[PDB]
């Protein structure tokens, strides 16, 4: 599993090509589930400190 | 079961489903460790080139293992890498070094295929640890 | 740790020999019901609670490395003259020369006394279709001496390894693939399959089927 | 409960339709009142060519 | 070493002739259940 | 020629087409060649 | 003739396709005769097959020496546990 | 294995002929299991000192 | 064997007209297994002094 994220995380440093490189799927770090995207994250909160 | 998928018809006309499968029969044990007898297929109907009917690209990865209550475990797998060169060239005048390339023809290609499937049984006991679960999701 | 619903299978024998008794297994709750004699009761229990191990798990991951390496010289010169139809021909290397000169010929403007016409380049192409290297010709006064030259290095190295993880004695297939429909219409699946009854023996000693 | 959205859509290569099915048949146990999540996909894809 | 899955076939012969006994071989364990 | 199958189009292929894609004269008429 | 069917091709097939591949005149029209009957013929020459066109005595000479050779080496090895058919 | 390892060993002395010569599948050293590619093994480590 | 042996040795000796004479297959003497190609064996030393 932990092999795999390195892969992903690697395409993420090289990230998709012309998106932002956000898109890019990357598995979890080893049971910690998931994490939202960032914007996402950043508009939650934002959400909650309203 | 679960099938995220589509139903595409087949000569034989059976109508078989193809997409996202995964049938657990999942039987906790004791010490809270799910035991799961899975069958897991993600297919993905392609083209026939040359078969009769349409070739379905299937993955599927049937077993039963036996997994902590939590722990993700790797069910299966496929680490392919593949890689074919192929040069034509004018024997002889296709060898020197700067010019060589003129009559050579080289084709390479090099194919990395790395399918791991993870399993991860979570047990919901209390009502409140299915809340959780849910609600997060 | 056991499905219950195939352990009664195995009690079944134990039960009625042993008396001479019915055990059923409530699926639900993983859970099978014993109504004994008391002896054959407290037998069975003793059965059950040594089948009732946990099982260990075997990852076979399986290893496939099929490296293959393909070199071809073809070389060979052919001389044609076909004012006076003399070849040298070779059928052994790309095209052979009759194809190649008839093809040019029908390749020329031809002319039909006076208008002129192209011809057709349909037969050089059919000709010269199918040469994969190098088929030049030396054209010396009216005998085509057709050469031809092709060094195919070819080179392959699969090394696709599969792995499932299986439970002891349990069977469990993989396959990474696709099911192609082939007349007889049935749909084999053709791919990496991998379909092991991985049997885990005293001293760790795995013994796969 | 046996779950099913399911959707015909063309039958691009098949004989006849293909329907897009999503059904999740399975069993479980809520309270009285509470949502629980029967099922579940989360897809992530991203194919570069270049 | 050895399937019990095959194993319990040959022990019927040994079983009943010896008595003149339910031998049962338990998949999962690759464990045969005698009872003699 | 030296042609290679190997790669995407042979040399064959495509100095054959662009002779099609030419304008031929038929004796005077001119026609104009099909890229097809 | 004095033609063999044991070589390649047989001199009859060749001078015929010669001819017809030969500029016919039809009076007055020129035309240029097809090689479809000398490429049928010469199709199938697998080695030398020169013609010494001597004042309208045409000998079609023809030689081959088709040396093949093949090596194969195939060695499969698979493991099997005894009294076990693999 | 040990004579395939060697045989692929080689085809990278020779390496992919356009290519980058890290692309070529090379068995690992006998029960070593796989090591991950230079770049990403690099990659891996800056992460892990960050 | 050995008579095989014996006509292949010689097709080396009179080796794959205009290829190099190594890719001619010929058995290894009898009871001896293979023995790498030269080239590669060659590589395998270097590497080993390395």
């Amino acid at each position: 599993y932990n092999y795999i994220r390195a892969e992903q995380l690697y395409k993420a440093e090289q990230g998709l090509k012309l998106m932002d490189d956000g898109h890019i799927p990357v598995l979890p770090k080893f049971g910690e589930d998931k994490r939202h995207p960032a914007e996402i994250q950043a508009f939650i909160d934002q959400m909650e400190q309203q | 079961s679960f099938i995220v998928g589509e139903e595409v018809p087949v000569i034989t006309v059976d109508r078989k489903e193809v997409g996202i499968k995964l049938k657990v029969v999942p039987q906790i044990n004791e010490g809270d460790s799910v035991q799961l007898n899975i069958e897991q297929e993600v297919s993905n109907v392609l083209g026939a080139n040359g078969a009769v009917d349409v070739r379905f690209a299937k993955r599927q990865l049937n077993t039963s293992v036996i997994v902590q209550d939590g722990q993700m475990l790797v069910l299966g797998g496929l680490i392919d890498e593949r890689a074919l060169e192929s040069e034509s060239k004018v024997p002889l005048l296709g060898d020197i070094p700067i010019l060589g390339h003129l009559f050579k023809s080289t084709n390479t290609q090099v194919e990395k295929k790395n399918l791991m499937v993870f399993i991860k049984p979570t047990i919901i006991r209390d009502g409140m640890t299915a809340d959780g679960i849910t609600q997060r999701k | 740790y056991a499905k219950a619903e195939d352990l009664v299978d195995v009690l079944k024998g134990v039960s009625d020999n042993l008396q001479a008794v019915v055990i059923a297994a409530h699926q639900g709750t993983n859970s099978l019901v014993l109504t004994a004699p008391p002896d054959i009761m407290l037998a069975l229990q003793e059965v059950i609670t040594q089948l009732d191990i946990r099982r260990a798990q075997v990852l076979i991951e399986a290893l496939i490395v099929e490296m293959a390496e393909g070199d071809g010289v073809n070389l060979g010169v052919q001389w044609g003259n076909l004012e006076t139809g003399a070849v040298i021909q070779y059928s052994n290397t790309g095209t052979p020369i009759g194809k190649v000169m008839v093809g040019l010929e029908e390749a020329k403007d031809k002319t039909v006394t006076s208008r002129t016409e192209a011809g057709d380049y349909s037969t050089l192409a059919a000709a010269l279709a199918g040469v994969n290297g190098a088929a030049m010709s030396l054209v010396m006064g009216d005998w085509t001496a057709l050469i031809s030259a092709v060094s195919s290095d070819s080179n392959s190295n699969i090394l696709s390894s599969p792995s499932i993880t299986v439970m002891d004695n349990g069977e469990a297939s993989f396959i990474v693939g696709e099911e192609v429909p082939v007349i007889t219409v049935d749909r084999k699946e053709v791919g990496i399959k991998l379909k092991v009854v991985p049997q885990i023996n005293e001293g760790d000693s795995v013994q796969l089927n």
